[PDB]
């Protein structure tokens, strides 16, 4: 199954639950109150909020079947987007 | 009732059809081996099958027992009108007769619905013959 | 999610943030009308479309002669037994229900 | 009151009334009869007056006048013309046409002179034989044979220069609707289409698309905003986007552009979709700018803005959706039905509605001789006007007078309607690789079942080949040609009827007498729950309680008060609409009606049908009393049928209980030549198709006036027999007064071996008694033509005329024609024609060297005044080795060897079968119809009663065919002990004998030697 998953062209459309755009410039007062635990975790000891984060928020949800069907990691999604577009796209992985 | 696990590879739709085309080619053949064996030693169809001079022992298993399934495009009859293959049926008819399968055999005659469905399975194979004379009549006069 | 139309100009209000307030606004172009945005969400882009079909299911499909009427399941609230079911008409072999005996129109799913 | 098990003879009564009244070729006697009734009034009516220019001239026609067909026979004397005279003289069977003309001249000084030309000769229309204008219609049966005509000749073919032509039905796609198809590779995703036109007037089409672009866009042009919608308008070589079009309709604001597109403004799943199309059409607001945007892409792009204000103003009200409105005030109207297409563009782009199949025959309109000649008469009534535009404007310089009776060129109409209806290149003769050829085929005369099923014929315009599900009841599934067109040529069924056409105004003038506020009275927030109401594709009004509007409209077709029987009215439910079709060229069939449990065909009806004489209760009081009902191909999508009223009304385990209709008898779905097959539910369907193409070829007595005719290729049997095993619809196909073959005692045996799997051993001591012995006639055209090298009929002496063979001139008479009763051999001179030069030599030899007898010679004039002659050389043709035979059950065969009564294997009772067919031709060709007809003819020649082989009769199975055979002293499987032919040994096995109806085809062995 490890060999099986290394051949399929898996984009992120296959694992996306849904996608939205908010406008939460303060992370401490986001429209979602549920993520405010772990959004603070990346901002209690924050990294690279140096000059100005753009005040938007692209929130993508992921899946349960299609995310353990291929043993996908929240790091290797976030690391490949960070390697795909540079450090000027502040991508935050969270917990399954 | 959402009580059928989809076999991996296909959806619940394509695994529904493979599940039901399984139960219409076993009864097409459990009515096909018990018909050949039951024919007598003097039976004159058996003299042209055992002797092997005329092959296709499936084409006299439709005389006696069951014509079987019809298909177009490799699928049992698609919904033409609006989810109803003919105006005699209800909607949501995935049943074993409203999509093509034929209980009757040519000796007993055919239901006036099933005469239309065998008119459709005999049209898909009546064209391909008119196509496969402009295909293999062209490979052989080109490969020479 | 839906479109907010422009007041007294009747066009579509683009969303535009206000950096001088750090507060979202809607804005027109052909006039200068704005609006206090109370939504904080531009759009959603649903991939699953796990859609309740029952919004789309019309209670007028109860006087159609070409549907499989049954008496196995009674109504959800009216106690009437003529339940006429059908497909989804759209990955699923789901059957939905519609009660007959009008001024009832209720629908449910098994 | 109700018939339980008397249903079988009941349903064959109500059909007998049907083919009495309508018959088999009324589909060209409704259609062509309606084309000369008003659709040659209407084209003369709507075409605008020539208003040519001080003086001015106005030219306005009036009511038009027909006649009965007439020949102006070259002597300065007129004379009427009858169809058996027009065939023999190569005439064209047509009637003159006469118009009243009003004609005003203006002569400078405020008083004008008007004139009139009463009943001016303008031209001719080829009358279809036997339809209300022919000389035949008006004649009873005995009066019709005092002119050498046939009482069984169906009619529906106009003679053109002597020969017989039939306008085949050229099938097209239905107009005035909204097609949401899908495309595979192109630069779109879910495109729409409409093909608007009104009343079959001028402006033939304007195929406006509305198409959604893909999401495979590059950069931030589309991909960062999403999919957009465009509008491929006609006469614009671009993709003018949507909101620009609505702002050219006099609209401004983006609520009053989305109040014509999306109905509910409270559903975010649709509102997302139109959102990236407002962004592209965003900078234009004023209607002076969008109309500049639209006109800047035209035929020739204008330079000033005042051109591009002028040009696209008539684009968007004259050549874009004409049928919704053609006036200069339909801006508010067009705004909806253009906005309606975008609403059906989104309903398939979202997957919230099924998209339209392309095959489905609810989308198909047929055309018959009526609509096709209307397409050919418009393109030739303008040419009459065009030379009057030319002749008058070349006379404004004089201004002396004006004369129309020298100005109407009558040969415009009387050639193009005769050219394009002769050859088939359907259009004018000046641009030939632009037409739709194959219309107006030439008519068969072989069988009289061919002559029928050559007239009930559709024609696809090129998946059009597989068999679609909407051909239950309309078209025959079995019958189709083989070879280069399988399924592309389809022949009609028996109970199929094609609508003729009607005017839609007395339904719109009924709807407003009940309900239905129009489009001017809708606040379009009150349109999210209404059932939108269509007429002819046009959209007029809405309604709130459609259950009452459904019943009120149904009970006017079932009583024929206001809505005609022709119109069908269709309510879909989930798409929330009502459609009404007053449309010309659909197809529809009659069914019985069910009333909540049971029929409306009650016993008191069919006891009055049974005495059809002296009560005149013949199907025209059974429609009017509301028992039957015409149902088209696309209300069948809304209907519930039962096969049989016996088993499908008795409650069993309640399969379904909401039956609306029932069908008459389910074997009426087979066409003409597929009804002649006994037991066609017992045949493997490659063989019902196979026979339905061999039924055309099998010769027989074709029309009972072949003594008078002068055809080429006239085959006629000596002793045809009506079949012993028959269908109950042979009677209506007229196959007792004109049969097509002889029976034959046939045995299924292997023998000396001359039957190798498609061959047949005959019996020469049965062929001596006239078995299949038939005549083959022949004909010869011979136009004397004086030109100047001219030629005359004469007798050539050998040493005064040039090149000729050793064909001795004994048979020629005093003038150069052979008298009838002179046996001509192979290659001797029959007409001694000489191009005068010493003189050249132009004999016309007997081809094929057949050695027959010259049977009849007629001598007439041509169309012009030149002497003519036709000659009918007849020959018998005894069935030799070679001549090809075939049953009704596929399996065409040859003739191997002809044995003797001496040698053919005799039964216990001195029967020696006429024909032996191979055993091995049964189980792989797979016709078990052939082993039951051969069984049924052995019962029915001892029961003494002509048998029953209707397709789904359910009362004739092979068990009680057997036990009726067993009551005469035979073996009940049909077997019988033959003896040997040569030795007299009893054969170790039995042989299966029985009479079976064989046909002798036209694939003869003496057609090639
Ligand atoms: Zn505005
Ligand atoms: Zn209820």
């Amino acid at each position: 199954k490890d060999i099986l998953c290394r051949l399929e062209h898996t984009t992120l459309r296959k694992v996306t639950a849904n996608t939205a755009i908010y406008y939460d410039p303060n992370p401490q007062s986001t429209v979602v109150a549920e993520d405010q635990e772990w959004v603070n975790v990346y901002y209690e000891m924050p990294d690279f909020d140096v000059a100005r984060i753009s005040p938007w928020l692209l929130r993508v949800e992921l899946d349960r079947k299609h995310m353990t069907d291929r043993k996908l990691t929240m790091e290797q999604i976030a690391e490949k987007i960070n390697a795909g577009f540079g450090d000027d796209l502040n991508c935050i992985f969270n917990d399954d | 009732n959402n009580e059928l696990e989809p076999t991996p590879g296909n959806t619940l739709r394509q695994t529904f059809e493979n599940q039901v085309n399984r139960i219409l080619n076993d009864a097409r053949d459990k009515t096909g081996s018990s018909a050949q064996k039951s024919l007598s030693e003097y039976n004159n169809f058996k003299s042209m099958v055992v002797s092997g001079a005329k092959g296709s022992k499936i084409n006299i298993s439709q005389v006696i027992a069951v014509v079987g399934q019809q298909n177009v495009e490799g699928k049992r009859i698609p919904f033409g009108f609006k989810h109803r293959t003919l105006p005699h049926f209800i909607k949501d008819d995935y049943g074993p007769e409203s999509r093509g399968f034929v209980e009757n055999s040519y000796l007993a005659g055919l239901t006036p619905t099933e005469f239309f469905f065998h008119a459709m399975g005999g049209r898909e194979g009546l064209i391909d013959t008119a196509v496969k004379t402009a295909e293999t009549g062209y490979i052989q006069r080109r490969l020479i | 999610v839906g479109i907010r139309f422009c007041q007294e100009c009747n066009n579509m209000l683009y969303p535009k943030e206000d950096k001088e307030n750090r507060i979202l606004l809607y804005a027109c172009r052909n006039c200068d009308y704005q609006q206090e945005a109370d939504n904080s969400c531009i759009y959603v882009n649903k991939i699953t479309h796990e859609v309740d079909e029952l919004t789309q299911i019309i209670a007028d499909v109860s006087q159609d002669p070409t549907l499989p009427r049954t008496e196995d399941h009674p109504c959800q609230k009216c106690g009437h037994k003529e339940a006429v079911f059908f497909q989804s008409h759209s990955d699923a072999m789901r059957l939905y229900y519609v009660c007959t005996a009008p001024h009832c129109g209720h629908r449910w799913t098994e | 009151e109700i018939t339980p098990d008397l249903w079988q003879e009941a349903c064959w009564i109500v059909i007998s009334s049907y083919f009495d009244e309508k018959g088999l070729v009324r589909q060209q006697l409704d259609s062509f009869d309606e084309f000369i009734q008003m659709s040659v009034q209407r084209i003369v009516e709507d075409a605008p007056p020539i208003d040519l220019q001080p003086p001015r001239y106005l030219l306005k026609f009036e009511q038009i006048y027909l006649s009965k067909p007439t020949h102006w026979e070259r002597d300065g004397a007129p004379s009427p013309m009858m169809p058996n005279e027009a065939r023999l003289r190569n005439l064209t069977y047509s009637a003159p046409l006469y118009v009243d003309i009003t004609k005003t001249v203006i002569k400078e000084g405020e008083e004008q002179l008007q004139t009139q030309h009463q009943k001016t000769f303008i031209g001719k229309i080829p009358i279809m034989l036997r339809s209300t204008y022919c000389l035949l219609n008006g004649l009873t049966d005995r009066d019709l044979c005092e002119l050498n005509e046939c009482p069984l000749d169906p009619g529906g073919y106009f003679i053109i220069n002597g020969s017989e032509k039939v306008l085949i039905a050229q099938e097209k796609m239905a107009t005035n609707t909204v097609y949401v198809f899908a495309k595979k590779d192109s630069k779109y995703a879910y495109t729409g289409e409409c093909r608007s036109c009104l009343e079959n007037s001028s402006r033939p089409t304007s195929t406006i698309w509305v198409s959604m672009l893909a999401r495979g866009g590059q950069g931030a042009k589309k991909s960062a905003i999403g999919q957009r919608i465009v509008a491929t308008l006609p006469y614009i070589k671009q993709e003018v986007p949507i909101i620009i079009v609505f702002r050219a309709l006099g609209f401004v604001s983006d609520r009053d552009i989305l109040e014509h597109i999306i109905y509910d403004f409270e559903d975010p799943e649709m509102m997302e979709m139109v959102k990236p199309s407002l962004d592209e059409a965003f900078v234009i607001q004023e209607q002076n700018v969008a109309l500049n945007f639209i006109g800047s892409r035209g035929a020739k792009p204008g330079v000033t803005k005042e051109k591009r204000i002028k040009y696209a103003k008539e684009v968007l009200q004259k050549e874009m959706l004409p049928h919704v409105g053609v006036s200069d005030f339909c801006e508010t109207k067009k705004a909806y039905f253009l906005g309606y297409m975008v609403h059906r563009l989104l309903l398939a782009a979202l997957g919230r509605r099924e998209l339209d199949d392309r095959d489905h025959y609810g989308n198909k309109r047929l055309d018959l001789a009526g609509p096709l000649l209307a397409f050919l008469f418009r393109g030739m009534f303008k040419n009459l006007l065009k030379e009057v535009r030319i002749y008058a404007q070349k006379f404004i310089d004089r201004g002396k007078d004006f004369n129309l009776e020298l100005a109407i060129k009558t040969r415009i109409i009387s050639d193009g309607l005769k050219y394009s209806l002769a050859t088939g290149n359907w259009g004018d003769q000046k641009k030939a690789h632009q037409a739709r050829a194959g219309v107006s085929q030439v008519l068969n005369r072989l069988t009289f079942a061919s002559t029928l099923s050559h007239l009930r014929r559709l024609n696809s315009p090129i998946k059009p080949r597989q068999l679609h599900n909407t051909l239950w009841g309309m078209v025959c599934p079995a019958e189709t040609p083989e070879g280069h067109a399988v399924g592309l040529v389809k022949n009609l069924a028996l109970m199929a009827y094609i609508s003729v056409g009607s005017q839609p105004s007395p339904i719109l003038e009924f709807l407003e007498e009940w309900s239905m506020e129009n489009l001017e009275e809708i606040s379009p927030a009150a349109i999210a729950d209404a059932t939108k109401i269509f007429v002819n594709g046009c959209w007029v009004g809405i309604h709130k309680d459609p259950e009452q509007l459904m019943n009120t409209l149904r009970k006017l077709r079932r009583q024929m008060d206001i809505i005609v029987s022709e119109v069908s009215m269709i309510r879909d439910i989930r798409e929330r609409e009502i459609r009404i079709y007053t449309d010309a060229g659909r197809i529809c069939r009659p069914l019985l009606i069910v009333e909540k449990q049971k029929l409306l065909l009650k016993k008191r009806h069919i006891d009055q049908l049974k005495e059809r004489e002296y009560n005149n209760y013949s199907w025209q009081d059974l429609v009017a009393s509301g028992v039957v009902e015409y149902i088209d191909t696309l209300e069948e999508e809304t209907v519930m049928l039962a096969m049989t009223p016996d088993d499908l009304q008795e409650k069993e385990v309640a399969y379904c209980s909401t039956y609306t209709h029932c069908e008459i008898h389910p074997s009426m779905i087979l066409g003409v030549c597929a009804s002649i097959i006994p037991f066609p539910d017992h045949n493997q369907s490659p063989r019902n198709t196979y026979q339905s193409a061999m039924g055309k070829q099998a010769m027989g007595v074709y029309i009972t006036n072949f003594h008078v005719r002068m055809d080429t290729l006239a085959h006629v049997l000596y002793y045809p027999q009506k079949p012993l095993v028959t269908t109950r619809s042979m009677e209506y196909l007229r196959f007792r007064e004109l049969p097509a073959g002889i029976n034959s005692i046939v045995a299924i045996a292997s023998y000396t071996g001359y039957n190798q799997e498609d061959s047949v051993i005959m019996n020469r001591s049965a062929v001596d008694r006239g078995f299949f012995r038939s005549v083959f006639y022949r004909s010869y055209k011979e136009q004397e033509s004086k030109k100047d090298q001219e030629e005359v009929f004469e007798k050539p002496t050998r040493e005064t005329c040039q090149g000729m063979r050793h064909a001795i001139y004994d048979k020629l008479d005093d003038d150069g024609l052979i008298a009838p009763g002179v046996r001509v051999s192979g290659d001797d001179v029959i007409i001694g024609k000489t191009v005068t030069l010493t003189k050249r030599d132009c004999s016309t030899f007997l081809r094929t060297s057949e050695t027959g007898i010259v049977d009849q010679v007629m001598v007439t004039l041509n169309q012009e005044g030149y002497k003519f002659c036709k000659i009918r050389v007849r020959s018998v043709r005894i069935p030799q080795i070679g001549d090809k035979f075939a049953s009704r059950h596929g399996q065409k065969g040859t003739c191997g060897i002809q044995y003797r009564q001496e040698d053919m294997p005799f039964t216990c009772e001195g029967i020696t079968p006429d024909i032996i067919i191979n055993p091995h031709a049964i189980p792989s060709r797979m016709t078990i119809g052939h082993l039951i007809e051969c069984l049924q003819g052995k019962v029915s020649a001892n029961k003494g009663e002509i048998g029953d082989a209707t397709p789904f009769n359910d009362a004739v199975n092979v068990q009680k065919i057997s036990n009726l055979l067993s009551d005469y002293g035979y073996h009940l499987r049909g077997n019988e002990v033959l003896y040997n032919g040569f030795t007299g040994r009893k054969i170790t096995s039995q042989i299966f004998i029985g009479p079976t109806y064989y046909q002798r085809l036209k694939h003869m062995v003496d057609d090639k030697i």
